[PDB]
RNA sequence: CGCCACACGGGGUAAGAGCUGAACGCAUCUAAGCUCGAAACCCACUUGGAAAAGAGACACCGCCGAGGUCCCGCGUACAAG
RNA sequence: CGAGUGGCUUGCUACCUCGAUGUCGGUUCCCUCCAUCCUGCCCGUGCAGAAGCGGGCAAGGGUGAGGUUGUUCGCCUAUUAAAGGAGGUCGUGAGCUGGGUUUAGACCGUCGUGAGACAGGUCGGCUGCUAUCUACUGGGUGUGUAGGUGUCUGACAAGA
RNA sequence: CUGUCCCAACGUUGGGCCCGGUGAACUGUACAUUCCAGUGCGGAGUCUGGAGACACCCAGGGGGAAGCGAAGACCCUAUGGA
RNA sequence: AAGCCUGUGUACCAGGAGGGGAACAACCCAGAGAUAGGUUAAGGUCCCCAAGUGUGGAUUAAGUGUAAUCCUCUGAAGGUGGUCUCGAGCCCUAGACAGCCGGGAGGUGAGCUUAGAAGCAGCUACCCUCUAAGAAAAGCGUAACAGCUUACCGGCCGAGGU
């Protein structure tokens, strides 16, 4: 289904699983990528993907933008490179779809989404100085699979 | 899914109304090539007969063999170029300036025109030469006229007058060529302008058919099958859709058929002669006995037997000239068999 | 901005409106140089291209006008030379100059001759297998040289097998 | 042939609409205006887009009609009509006392009203009305 | 195709039962299509003398029947026009079967042929009995 | 259902192939400039077209007579006109 | 996975019309759209040629005949350069047809105690009106331009 | 077997068109020479903007007046009828 | 999703003129006895149309735009050496950036692998002479050599460059 139906934030906070039943599980597999044994402070660089517009991105759009994003870091830095990527958001917002007529309008449960406010970091990678232009490219591919226009911000890195 | 089909009838010869002048009026004239001369002649249609020829085309495998070709007999008696007209180049097109007239007129030319008694050709000619010197002189045309009294089969004695262009040489030498024909009496035959075997353009007003329906007029389908017995036979399906809530002028409707001016292109002149060689036994149907100056035009020609037709050297020919064909046999058999 | 161009001893350039005519021992090249707020002038013996504005779009043309003048100077002194060599594989191609147009016959086995036209004054002269396009107006020469190569354009088949045609060998 | 004009205007290198607007204003004041050298008039902008707009107006029409002039003669005369209430009493009399001419049928040179003139040395993107007319389908009679 | 050297008035239609003027075992032939012809809305595809037509065998021998073979229109009832102005018409409407290279499927062809079919399909002519 | 006739060529483009050419010393088909390039666009050609209110031009004839209408005999015309 | 255009399908809504805006399919006749099936000119190629494949420009013209079925759709045959798709009250019944849907008659199957029912099948089963206005096709009579005849021009208009 | 069709043609009689006489009706809120768009209760000759448009009359075939004709038989509703 | 269904607060339409918005119940000004003079509001001043072709300044080259709100006026994700303004680090008359020329050397074809590999198949190393430079060779190229360049030095040039 087109994300045009769920991208906007207009429905109330519908997250309480003790009231909602038959919720489809997360399509996302890994929230912590790279070398999760090493710290984020052991890295000189911290480049994040900032969302410009206040959206509601689905678990499918999250998995897809995480996949081709991490798959560039596995391609360019190897299967065990010197990096650690992270997706700090989690899909809590349960979605509906009415599928009769308008009689009994409350739709059945179809999927999950994450409420992302403007200015927030969806993804945050921590890499080395030489591997930086590979991550600014892992994020150029990642923003094409989510709904908004994005900023790639360097939070640690005067090495240019 | 509603099979395609081209619209019924042409939308170029519009509107299909009655013609103003029964005498054809050209709107296009040939390009200037060599020798200065008149760009057109005129005659009266006589009828049809077949003629046997020798194939002139070098591209055809029939080159040299006998071939039967249909021919329209048109009597073309000598015309009189009674005047010369000049056009000044105005920002509004080509507007007329002045006319140079004669002294010797035809005994029965006062049946249509107000024949001049006191005219000044000299100073009018001066105005044309001053306009030529100025550089604003456009194209020079001659006021031609026919001699219907020369044709015994045509009841009309009242001359058909029409304008004809002169071109070929430089603007100076053709103005003078024109003036030279005029000062004599203007007598000119078909031999003067046309040579046999050449391609000409015959313009004529068609046969008058009165008011005819869509089927005949625009060649639309008659109602087919079951739809033919319900009370509708020669009437069309509809005058148009719901919206546009108006009937378009493009829809095949009833009206006046015939008496339209047509300019039939690339007509080959098969023979130009004099006497009684193309005449038919018992005379031509609804016309009469041909004896005198004529032309033999290949195929058909617009209009009925007795109507005035006009000639012009082909503005758009496809094949290269094959002058003077070997005309072996011309038929004389009666058209009443 | 302003750029002052020194005109050589063999060269003489005259101005009439926005038109520049450059005369010399090889010929006369007339050109029309026009663009917003740019004015070209002759300060006795120097060509001055000056405009009050310094924006990139204007700087693009001031630069283009300089190379249009500098190259007109070479046109009237030494001249422009483009060298061409006719190439054929199976068919005996004939390239003959007829009037104010260069003609190519029997190209790839065709009955119909392929004819272009010589732009302006330009001299196209053949020495057997070679051809040398020459003249003062680089605009006419470069185009007459191009017109010749382009006249043998084949889009219908593979150009890697069908390599027949005149090509440009020497670029000035 | 003969027109007793109060004001005679020269359209040479003058921005069409701006001239038309001052000619329209004056027609309503009770002046007999005569626009001269219409072929030598001008319209600012990309040639390719100005032509598309004018070519479309020639394609537009039905059985009722929509006659749009091609000749630079009438193109000026119709733009003036678009600035005058030509369907009212007053507006018809004012429009009919304004005629546009190709070249100059008079001896007296026409004046160039203030603000209407274009600077060719400062501009390159414009078109001549006659250049539009040759592209529309007219015959160069000027 | 190559000119016939005569103007024809198409005497056949699609679905038209014509004769098979040969020894192939085919007696009656039924026209299906006219090679190279494209019509108009509401028109039965017309066939004439000297046209390569697609045909199906109506009457004949068990092995030859129900076959879709190509043929050339040899004879027709509707008058055709020779250059000398004379019209020519035949007794019946007949055709001879042909192959890929336009050679007759048989050996001996029955009845007269037209001299115009000779120019085009010469391999049928150099097998013809009578030529008119 | 028979027979006759129904372009070629130009002009400007599109996609496109290119030339001179700078911003950007080079390069670059493009930003200024230019040469080419579609059955497509304008012209050509055919038909209408003084009611085009800027309501047109020329030649002649006549303003006490030019010319037309009626009338009469009929069609190359025609439902009345 | 994301971003959209369209208004041809379907669905949703119930704004419009219940003192009636006649159905489907077909037909006839006219204008149009381009998201191009062919034709024109082009780009790439896993472009030798040949026949293709994929893309660009482009709506001038063309895009046909038939077998089953009421069919739209679709399957099928043979021809063709190709046998493109869509809009115009799902164009068009004061034009046609009336095969299908959807009256009153009757049969079968299913359900029903029964009358009777069926978004199951089937046979039979009607098509009103003299055009006022407007619209366009053609035909006249007046007025304007301001005496007569003949010849033209060309703003524009149509075409494939 | 054939004009049902390909594909339409000519002809015949009564009309149809003009003249004498006779002489109705359906329909009519008003205005009304329209067209292209737009707007409006979302389907305008009449609103907005343009375009076009000299008046009257003859014949026509019926695109439009959501044409004329019938207080929808469908559908729902009524504390309706049979 | 809706010119959707259903609440709530409020103002308005219904039952509200007049002015503006092209037309348009509800958007803006405005609530309005008659008549009259005057100044304003919303909105607007090139013409149609009352009032500026007003002033100082910059941008835009697409007719973008000339469309407050809207079913109604669209335009998105992505892309942009179109162009304008601004800041930041670094290089530069000890001559930068580019371009053109010149040089691009020997020990030495590194060694191993291998019949062979000699800058450039693969493994590992990746070392020092001459000099103003010159890699155990970065990119192409060869069956391999060869050839062409690339790092790197010099010259020409001359101003900002990245
Ligand atoms: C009968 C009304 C008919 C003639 C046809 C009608 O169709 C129907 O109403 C469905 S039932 C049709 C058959 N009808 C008898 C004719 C059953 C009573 C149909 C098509 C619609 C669906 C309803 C509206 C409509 C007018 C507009 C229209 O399309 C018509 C009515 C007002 C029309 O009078
Ligand atoms: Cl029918
Ligand atoms: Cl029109
Ligand atoms: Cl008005
Ligand atoms: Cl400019
Ligand atoms: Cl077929
Ligand atoms: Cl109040
Ligand atoms: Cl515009
Ligand atoms: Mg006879
Ligand atoms: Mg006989
Ligand atoms: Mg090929
Ligand atoms: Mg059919
Ligand atoms: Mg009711
Ligand atoms: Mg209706
Ligand atoms: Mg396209
Ligand atoms: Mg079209
Ligand atoms: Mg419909
Ligand atoms: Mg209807
Ligand atoms: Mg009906
Ligand atoms: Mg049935
Ligand atoms: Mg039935
Ligand atoms: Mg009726
Ligand atoms: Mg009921
Ligand atoms: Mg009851
Ligand atoms: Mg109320
Ligand atoms: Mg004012
Ligand atoms: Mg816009
Ligand atoms: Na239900
Ligand atoms: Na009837
Ligand atoms: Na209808
Ligand atoms: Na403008
Ligand atoms: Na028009
Ligand atoms: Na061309
Ligand atoms: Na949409
Ligand atoms: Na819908
Ligand atoms: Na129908
Ligand atoms: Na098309
Ligand atoms: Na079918
Ligand atoms: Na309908
Ligand atoms: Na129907
Ligand atoms: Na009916
Ligand atoms: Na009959
Ligand atoms: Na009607
Ligand atoms: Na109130
Ligand atoms: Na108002
Ligand atoms: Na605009
Ligand atoms: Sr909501
Ligand atoms: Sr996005
Ligand atoms: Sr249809
Ligand atoms: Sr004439
Ligand atoms: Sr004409
Ligand atoms: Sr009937
Ligand atoms: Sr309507
Ligand atoms: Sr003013
Ligand atoms: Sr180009
Ligand atoms: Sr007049
Ligand atoms: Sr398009
Ligand atoms: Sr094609
Ligand atoms: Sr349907
Ligand atoms: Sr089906
Ligand atoms: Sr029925
Ligand atoms: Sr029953
Ligand atoms: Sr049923
Ligand atoms: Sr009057
Ligand atoms: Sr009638
Ligand atoms: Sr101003
Ligand atoms: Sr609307
Ligand atoms: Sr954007």
């Amino acid at each position: 289904k087109p994300a045009s139906m769920y991208r906007d934030i207009d429905k109330p906070a519908y997250t309480r699983r003790e009231y909602i039943t038959g919720i489809p599980g997360s399509k996302i597999a890994q929230h912590k990528m790279g070398r999760k044994q090493k710290d984020a402070d052991d890295y000189p660089v911290q480049i994040s993907l900032i969302v410009e517009e206040t959206v509601q991105l689905r678990h499918g759009s999250l998995e897809a933008s995480r996949l081709s994003a991490n798959r560039h870091l596995i391609k360019e830095l190897g299967e065990e490179g010197d990096y650690k990527m992270t997706l700090r958001k989690f899909p809590h917002q349960v979605l509906r779809e009415n599928k009769d007529g308008m009689r009994a309008a409350f739709g059945k449960i179809v999927g999950t989404a994450a409420r992302v406010q403007a200015g927030e970091q969806l993804f945050t990678a921590y890499c080395n100085v030489e591997d930086a232009e590979h991550v600014k490219e892992a994020f150029r591919r990642a923003y094409n699979k989510i709904t908004p226009s994005c900023r790639i911000k360097v939070e640690r890195g005067e090495e240019l | 899914p509603q099979p395609s089909r081209p619209r019924k009838g042409s939308l170029g010869f519009g509107p299909r109304k009655r013609s103003t002048s029964e005498t054809p009026r050209f709107n296009s004239w040939p390009s200037d090539d060599g020798q200065p001369g008149v760009q057109g002649f005129a005659g009266y249609k006589a009828g049809m007969t077949h003629v046997v020829l020798v194939n002139d085309e070098p591209n055809s495998p029939r080159e040299g063999m006998e071939e039967t070709v249909p021919v329209t007999v048109i009597e073309t008696p000598p015309m009189r170029a009674v005047a010369l007209r000049a056009y000044e180049d105005t920002p509004y097109g080509q507007r007329p300036l002045t006319e140079v007239w004669t002294d010797e007129f035809h005994s029965e030319l006062d049946r249509t025109l107000d024949v001049p008694e006191d005219h000044d050709p000299d100073a009018a000619e001066e105005q044309i030469r001053d306009a030529h010197e100025a550089g604003d002189l456009g194209d020079l045309r001659l006021i031609t006229h026919t001699v219907p009294d020369a044709v015994p089969s045509v009841p009309k004695k009242k001359p058909d007058v029409m304008e004809t262009r002169v071109g070929g040489g430089s603007v100076s030498d053709r103005l003078d060529h024109a003036l030279d024909i005029v000062e004599d009496g203007g007598e000119h035959a078909m031999n003067d302008i046309f040579r046999a075997g050449e391609y000409a353009d015959v313009a004529g007003v068609t046969k008058g058919k009165g008011t005819q329906g869509p089927v005949k007029r625009w060649g639309v389908q008659k109602r087919k099958g079951k739809h033919a017995r319900q009370g509708w036979r020669r009437r069309i399906g509809n005058l148009g859709p719901w919206n546009p809530s108006r009937v378009r002028s493009t829809v095949p409707q009833q009206g006046q058929t015939g008496y339209h001016q047509r300019t039939e292109l690339n007509k080959r002149l098969i023979d130009i002669g004099e006497g009684d060689e193309p005449t038919v036994d018992g005379g031509f149907v609804n016309y009469g006995e041909v004896d005198g100056p004529y032309t033999l035009v290949k195929g058909s020609v617009p209009g009925p037997d007795k109507r005035l037709v006009r000639f012009r050297p082909a503005v758009r020919p496809n094949d290269q000239p094959r002058l003077d064909p070997e005309v072996r046999y011309v038929s004389n058999e009666s058209n009443q068999g | 901005p302003r750029v002052e161009l020194e005109i050589p001893e063999d060269v003489d350039a005259e101005q009439d409106h926005l038109d520049i005519t450059v005369e010399g021992d090889n010929g006369s090249v007339t050109r029309r140089l026009w663009y917003p707020d740019i004015d070209v002038s002759v300060d006795g013996d120097t060509v001055v291209i000056e405009s009050d504005e310094d924006n990139a779009k204007t700087m693009s043309t001031i630069g283009t006008f300089q190379s249009h003048i500098e190259n007109m100077f070479h046109g009237v002194t030494e001249g422009w030379e483009y060298g061409m060599e006719v190439f054929y594989s199976h068919f005996p191609m004939q390239v003959n100059v007829e009037g104010d147009e260069v003609v190519i016959e029997n190209f790839l086995g065709e009955k119909a001759p392929r004819r272009t036209t010589i732009h302006g004054d330009t001299d196209v002269e053949i020495d057997g297998e070679e051809l040398t396009v020459s003249g003062p107006d680089i605009e006419a020469v470069g185009q007459t040289a191009a017109d010749i190569e382009q006249l043998t354009r084949i889009n219908d088949k593979d150009v890697r097998v069908f390599q027949d045609g005149v090509y440009i060998t020497r670029k000035p | 042939a003969e027109f007793d004009a109060d004001v005679i205007v020269d359209a040479r290198d003058c921005i069409m609409g701006r001239v038309a607007s001052q000619v329209a204003e004056q027609a309503l004041d009770g002046e007999t205006v005569a626009v001269v050298n219409a072929e030598r008039a001008v319209i600012t902008g990309r040639e390719e887009q100005i032509v598309e707009k004018y070519e479309k107006r020639v394609d537009i029409g039905n059985d009722n009609g929509y006659f749009y002039p091609k000749r630079p003669d009438g193109i000026f005369k119709r733009t003036i009509r678009g600035m005058l209430p030509h369907k009212k009493q007053r507006g018809r009399e004012a429009f009919e006392s304004v005629r546009v001419y190709l070249g100059n049928p008079y001896d007296e040179d026409g004046e160039v009203l203030d603000g209407t003139s274009l600077d060719r040395l400062s501009n390159i993107k414009f078109v001549t009305l006659g250049e539009i007319s040759e592209t529309l389908g007219a015959n160069k009679t000027w | 195709m190559e000119a016939l050297g005569a103007d024809v008035t198409q005497g056949l239609e699609k679905g038209s039962l014509i004769t098979c003027a040969d020894n192939t075992g085919a007696r009656e032939l039924k026209v299906i299509s006219v090679h190279g012809y494209s019509g108009t809305k509401n028109r039965h595809p017309k066939a004439g003398l000297g046209d390569k037509i697609t045909v199906s065998v109506t009457k004949g021998t068990p092995e030859m029947r129900r076959q879709v073979l190509e043929a050339v229109v040899v004879r027709q009832r509707k008058p055709i026009r020779r250059p000398d102005g004379t019209r020519v018409k035949f007794e019946d409407n007949a055709a001879v079967i042909v192959d890929e290279n336009e050679d007759p499927r048989g050996t001996e062809l029955k009845g007269p042929i037209a001299r115009e079919v000779a120019q085009r399909f010469g391999s049928v002519a150099s097998a013809a009995t009578m030529i008119v």
